[PDB]
């Protein structure tokens, strides 16, 4: 089999990832079409329909029945080069192999970075507003 | 979709 | 970087075995020039020079300095696919790549199951004689 | 070389 961590570039790992996927069916946005444009579902309590590109760490809820997932990720991450890989997986050299799962090692720390920059934030928020009623 |  | 039980696909990770390799410099089986033909260095006490292809499993010792590690290995096993991947590493398609695991994935499977063999029929030769030495008397 |  394949080393766990590569899994994530296989559609059918994509897919199994998807449980109590509420879009099936008829829907435009199916576990399938959305392991096809990089998706796994990543659900919590207040975002159920939770979702994340595999390769670029975009996370994107609210979905809707006609939603092309391959659209959505288009617009929100255009900048993701998952999606400019037209090869099959099997298709592909290690090396060209290696050098995408560099592109994500580096997406991965940016996203951990934008997100300790966002916690920051937040507690700034809280701290000049704890400044303020205590100078009133 | 939204973002989160 | 890349997965541990796959690390022996890498050349550099196969060289890095050669730990006390007693055959260097002025060498043809330098640790480089075994790597290249797909051996790792597996010593031990009675047989200190002990290499192995990673691919084909194939196991020698008694190594000479005029050695040619990729003629000795063509010898040895012949029939071992490694011997016949032209390519570079990187220039592999995963297919290719995943193909090539699984037969050494068989490969490995082989030499365990002719192991196992062995041990056992030597063991089938020891019951045996006991009970020939019993109905001899 | 020889075989183990
Ligand atoms: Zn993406
Ligand atoms: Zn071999």
């Amino acid at each position: 089999t394949l080393p766990p961590a590569w899994q994530p570039f296989l559609k059918d790992h994509r897919i199994s990832t998807f449980k109590n996927w509420p879009f099936l069916e008829g829907c435009a946005c199916t576990p399938e079409r959305m392991a096809e444009a990089g998706f796994i579902h990543c659900p919590t309590e207040n975002e159920p329909d939770l979702a994340q590109c595999f390769f670029c760490f975009k996370e994107l809820e609210g979905w809707e029945p006609d939603d092309d997932p391959i659209e959505e990720h288009k617009k929100h991450s255009s900048g993701c080069a998952f999606l400019s890989v037209k090869k099959q997986f099997e298709e592909l050299t290690l090396g060209e192999f290696l050098k995408l799962d560099r592109e994500r090692a580096k997406n991965k720390i940016a996203k951990e970075t934008n997100n300790k920059k966002k916690e920051f934030e937040e507690t700034a928020k809280k701290v000049r507003r704890a400044i303020e009623q205590l100078a009133a | 979709a939204k973002e989160r």
